RNA sequence: AAACUUUCAACAACGGAUCUCUUGGUUCUGGCAUCGAUGAAGAACGCAGCGAAAUGCGAUAAGUAAUGUGAAUUGCAGAAUUCCGUGAAUCAUCGAAUCUUUGAACG
RNA sequence: UGAGCCCGGGUCGAACGGCCUCUAGUGCAGAUCUUGGUGGUAGUAGCAAAUACUUCAAUGAGAACUUGAAGGACCGAAGUGGGGAAAGGUUCCAUGUGAACAGCGGUUGGACAUGGGUUAGUCGAUCCUAAGCCAUAGGGAAGUUCCGUUUCAAAGGGGCACU
RNA sequence: GGUUUUGCGCGAGUGUUUGGGUGUAAAACCCGCACGCGUAAGGUGAGAGCUUCGGCGCAUCAUCGACC
RNA sequence: UUGACCUCGGAUCAGGUAGGAGGACCCGCUGAACUUAAGCAUAUCAAUAAGCGGAGGAAAAGAAACCAACAGGGAUUGCCCUAGUAACGGCGAGUGAAGCGGCAACAGCUCAAAUUUGAAAGCUGGCUUCGGCCCGCGUUGUAAUUUGGAGAGGAUGCUUUGGGCGAGGCUCCUUCUGAGUUCCCUGGAACGGGACGCCACAGAGGGUGAGAGCCCCGUAUAGUUGGAAGCCAAGCCUGUGUAAAGCUCCUUCGACGAGUCGAGUAGUUUGGGAAUGCUGCUCAAAAUGGGAGGUAAAUUUCUUCUAAAGCUAAAUACCGGCCAGAGACCGAUAGCGCACAAGUAGAGUGAUCGAAAGAUGAAAAGCACUUUGAAAAGAGGGUUAAAUAGCACGUGAAAUUGUUGAAAGGGAAGCGCUUGUGACCAGACUUGCGCCCGGCGGAUCAUCCGGUGUUCUCACCGGUGCACUCCGCCGGGCUCAGGCCAG
């Protein structure tokens, strides 16, 4: 409150009196009558610096920033370890960039959340969604009695084409604890990279995976960017024959005997 | 904020008010246009639906994808190029695609009833007291003035002729 | 999730609501489920409570008692079934609180109010019956 | 540039998201009022006054009176099909009028003009 | 040696820190426009079986009518309700009423 | 090395922590700092004047300061008497209690609790006007309102009559 | 609101977020026209580096330069 | 003499309306100083705070006496840039717009000036049997028509209609709509853990004796009962009067706001002496007129509008009103002064100033009874899972205090390095590996053959293997390595 700490009557008692030279509350029949009051130092006071709405709370980020960061986002979606590396239990299903047909999840069937619950568990999805629920625990701190009672792990993310697929996905998932959705024309880094960690575990459809280049030849004043390597591997480009053949010779070894 | 708390100490109830709106947000009755209507879509995305337009000015901002609903002379004389005092006033002359469309092409071009305009009793009488003593000489009703006390032009006296149906 | 905007996932508002519910409406928070075989023959699950119902306590202390309702103690949220009671230090005989949500109703007090509940929700319940089958 | 109290004359658009989607109901609701009708009326296409923006041409107010009667389009009709109306602006030269005489055209080329009652 | 003064431990005091809680506050957003001479906002005095305050009400006075729900209120006492009923309730809703002395205050 | 981290033992009863990033009302011995609590001083300084108290008995758990009686003193009608005005508001009376107040005590009190108590044609108010004050007629002032008190105000009483 | 340095994206361009279009609805995704800031020729002493070991020579300094 | 009209009065006449509150936002009036210019006086603060009047859900503004100089725009309002630009200030401190452009939202109208003059056609009352009866207002002007990018009047030929019911519909409150209290153990109590399920357009939230999707309220989606008020509306009845209306043409007309513009002066204000606006005083206009601009271009040539009357939604504001939903906010010295019978208690003559104070337990089950004491209370006993939860109540720190235990002390204590004494402790160790003899229990011993995989030559599985080979266990012996202090 900009008044809170003000909607007092205080002043100084002067410089020659043996007390601190703080305003205090005039009066005389009361408690708070002599009592120190506007200052930070003060009981009942007025804090330093108060909290004011005008404090930036929102980042402006480039478009061509952010579109760079969901393209390498995705891309860390392909790469297994990394989605082992995030925490998701991806052992039993294969082929990582899951591709599910259009065709056994389009309709009112996917719609019903059993058959949602049991294409999960059949394409290999299922000990992640598990996963999530035996997760759920109570908040340590002050978020409880703020609104944020329990938090879990993330599960899957699942990604269809809105035109293709119909849109009755989501009312078939959304009870499933940590499974998310999300159509492939609007991609959210919140989604893709939860926390600032790589590797989200994504089940797609046939119709996603065909319009994901649409989408991306889309994108005005953007291009997928081009690497500042061509191979990524060390191992094979410093252990090639173009290297080796110009080295010279070791000077030592890993360990060094000592001389004196 | 006294105001406030005195509600909070007093055993009065708080008298919620229902969320009501000046305007409604979906169109209502028995029509092609509200029978049609999808609540769960946008203007925009009903009106590709219908194949109508919504917008008439410029398109401010980009669009979904296929939306469709944002929009010899010897005298150098610019008009008759574009030539196809008087005009109509009360209406306009006139001369694979969705259904909606379709419906309102044909509620538009439906045959309207006529509803004729006849005349009154008296203006009857009238006229036929003016062909009585003059038959068909127009302009001597018009000159006439125990049976004409208006005077009324003979061009005029013979349309109320025409409408009422002796000449 | 909830939907509609007019409900609210507040905390503090629904516990301000619920210690501060007016009798008519803590008479629907004290409901208690309906037994096995009294579900088989109305289609009904939960009943509000009531003064001459027969209840079997399923959870606490008292596990397995089984009398009638003796008192709806709205104000503390708690009924009063008979012979489950405690004694005093001065020998007197005091009920003790049970909450609705630990017992089954065994048997009910049926008036003709009565059987409009059971008849307004039965109606629900093969109504979507109907509507999930057919 | 802080000379004057200018914290008890600060504002804050916080409600920029909020008042989005009010101006998207309020276009909403004028589309349900008027439900085969276009939400705008249409608007003739002038060009902009000063030598800096000579070449660019926008929307105007409304249809002069006489690119209205050359289009076929009567006066007081002009308002309740849907078109705006200004009395104020001149043509001035053949090229305003035939512009907006020929937008005047393709307008009632896609007009659907229901019976009265 | 005791006592006294000082140090440490244990237990007991003084005091209310820490921790956990919160029908409170603070800030933001959204829907709507509604005080009064038909007597407002405010001030006073009364009203409960047993009440001082807070709350509600006005000599019809912790309230009457009507509508809805459908069997309570509860700290104690006493009636209730015949329970197959114009129907309990410090219930909710609310379109009818009652409405002391003042206060723009108007013999 | 250190700021600190971790474990054992006792108490307690409902939520909490490691790791990588994000965020801030984020780290105290001082400010004659703020609020709250607690010491030594210290069982210390001190508990005045109005001359003055004493004996027996009763009550009570308990009597210098509660009562009865008897001695010794005092106010000395310009009272330490008997009544009012102003002001206070139940302090008045009875019964019961002795937690706190009455610089000691208390069975006592103007303390606390429960009950009770104020009876008018003749007493005062109520009626009348005094110094003075406010409306009303008018006139100022942007206005909240100011001047104005009989002022260039149609300002109010009473009667008579064959209708 | 200025300014210096480090990281990032795009680079003669750059800036989606005034606004509009979707949305699982204060998020995220997309974008029309404008607009802000910027943009519309070498030698010698050398000189990093390359070399077929004859010479090629970045940036930049001393100087000589060429132009607005 | 009587009767009109004009002006002015009376009535507790008939019917009405105003005052006060609120004032967050809005429209006006009035109007500072501190500060900065390291002092201060122009300037700035600031056309702000304080003071006064007046409205609404918005208010205000608003349909050009406008912007412009263009190939033109076209009422008002608000956002973005315009732009710290123009412009004005010792050309200091500094102050500081607007046009264009991109968006949000767009809606236009009402009078006076004209005679209905072949017909005051208009309206307030109040008496009604509700249909129409009178009393009046008013010709010093009430209806119809017209309101200058217009219009009138004639002629002319096409084109347009008005009322009353009203099914039904849309909003908004309302009833009803999923699935475990399954079996073990810990626990005072499962809402904990283990196993078995089930629902989910519902795994938001809350309560229930501990962390509950399935115990309960609610939660999701479509329906389904009953009701309120606005608005729309398929249709169904009627209409009517030579009634109204739009355009066209023209040998006919075409009225547009004065103590107001303007000049002079004073004060104030603005970026704005062509005075930027406003107000007072003095003088006081016009009709091919007046206003504001452009222009050296040869004379005020050209451009663009009509002031002194009036109304009007939206986009805009909002510390207040009736509610609703949220937060990387605060968590009882914090957050509003107020989480509590808080603007309370208390203080001041008064204007005003203005606190402190949350938590037993799941449930009061808040000590029956006995005993000591005048009583307060204490001790037994009892309630509870817990009296180490006694309404001086969750947890219960430090300062400071008491008791018990140990110790020290010839005019300070406290501190650093180093032994000693006394008290109390953490580790470490408890045996492991290998080999050789015996004795048991078993054939996952080597090889080979079939399938499978893989790193393509390595493995696994099944058989063959049948017992000088392989693996466990026990009983002896030997080696090596094992803790602390030392020679």
């Amino acid at each position: 409150s900009e008044k809170a700490g003000h909607q007092t009557s205080a002043e100084s008692w002067g410089t020659g009196r043996a007390v601190a030279r703080i305003p205090r509350v005039s009066g005389g029949g009361t408690h708070r009558a002599g009592q120190g009051a506007f200052g930070n130092m003060c009981r009942s006071g007025r804090m330093f610096a108060p909290t004011k709405i005008w404090r930036k709370w929102h980042v402006k980020i480039n478009q061509g920033q952010k579109r760079f960061a969901t393209a390498s986002a995705l891309a860390a979606s392909a790469v297994a370890p990394l989605l082992m590396a995030r925490g998701h239990q991806v052992s039993t299903v294969p082929e990582v960039p899951l591709v599910v047909d259009s065709a056994a999840v389009a309709g009112d069937a996917v719609a019903k959340t059993a058959a949602a619950y049991k294409l999960l568990k059949a394409i290999g999805a299922g000990p992640d969604v598990e996963k999530v629920k035996k997760s759920k625990k109570l908040r340590a701190g002050k978020g409880k009695m703020r609104g944020r009672r329990h938090r879990q792990r993330r599960g899957p993310l699942i990604v269809y084409s809105p035109e293709h697929d119909g849109k009755e996905l989501v009312k078939g998932f959304r009870n499933i604890p940590g499974v998310e959705t999300c159509p492939v024309d609007a991609l959210n880094l919140l989604q893709l990279a939860p926390g600032g960690h790589l590797g989200r575990f994504i089940v797609w459809t046939s119709a996603a995976i065909k319009q994901l280049d649409a989408v991306y030849e889309s994108k005005k004043g953007f291009f997928l960017p081009a690497n500042i390597v061509s191979q990524a591997d060390l191992s094979r480009l410093i252990n090639s024959t173009e290297i080796q053949s110009v080295l010279r010779a070791p000077k030592g070894e890993a360990r060094t005997k000592r001389a004196c | 904020r006294e105001l406030q708390k005195r509600k909070r100490r007093s055993s009065r109830p708080t008298i919620r008010m229902p969320n009501r709106r000046k305007k409604a947000l979906n169109p209502a009755g028995n029509n092609i246009i509200a029978k049609s209507w999808n609540k769960k879509e946008t203007l925009s995305q009903n009106y590709t639906r219908f194949g109508l337009v919504a917008k008439l000015g410029k398109a401010t901002g980009g669009t979904a994808p296929g939306n469709k609903a944002l929009l010899s002379e010897s005298d150098a004389v610019p008009q008759q190029q574009q030539q196809e005092n008087h005009i109509r006033q009360h209406d306009l002359e006139l001369e694979s695609k969705p259904e909606v469309l379709r419906a309102l092409e044909r509620e538009a071009t439906r045959p309207v009833e006529k509803t004729v305009r006849h005349q009154s009793e008296r203006e009857r009488e009238w006229l036929q007291r003016l062909v009585d003593k003059h038959g068909d000489d127009v302009a001597a009703m018009a000159r006439d003035r125990k049976l004409n006390p208006y005077q009324q032009t003979a061009s005029d006296i013979k349309r109320r002729l025409k409408k009422a149906g002796l000449l | 999730m909830k939907v509609r905007p007019t409900v609210s996932s507040s905390r503090r508002k629904a516990r301000k609501a619920h210690f501060s519910a007016p009798s008519s409406v803590r008479r629907v928070i004290m409901s208690a489920p309906l037994s096995k075989e009294l579900r088989e023959k109305y289609n009904v699950r939960s009943i509000p409570i009531r003064k001459g119902d027969e209840v079997q306590i399923v959870r606490g202390a008292h596990k397995d008692k089984e009398g009638k309702v003796t008192s709806v103690y709205r104000l503390k949220y708690v009924i009063h079934v008979e012979r489950v009671t405690r004694e005093k230090a001065t020998g007197q005989t005091v009920p003790i609180g049970i909450h609705p949500s630990n017992v089954v109703i065994t048997k009910l007090h049926l008036d003709k109010d009565r059987e409009n509940i059971l008849a307004r929700i039965k109606a629900g319940r093969e109504q979507v019956a109907k509507a999930k089958g057919k | 540039h802080f000379r004057k109290h200018w914290q008890r004359r600060v504002r804050c658009h916080f409600d920029q998201p909020g008042k989005k989607v009010t101006r998207r109901l309020a276009r909403r609701a004028k589309a349900a009022a008027l439900a085969p009708r276009p939400v705008d009326k249409l608007r003739p296409i002038v060009r902009c006054p000063t030598v800096k923006y000579n070449r660019r041409t926008r929307l105007g107010r409304g249809f002069t009176l006489e690119e209205l009667k050359a289009a076929g389009i009567p006066r007081l009709l002009a308002p309740t099909i849907g078109i705006a109306v200004d009395h104020r602006r001149k043509n001035l030269s053949e090229e305003s009028l035939a512009a907006n005489v020929q937008r005047l055209k393709d307008y009632k080329a896609r007009l659907i003009l229901f019976p009265r009652k």
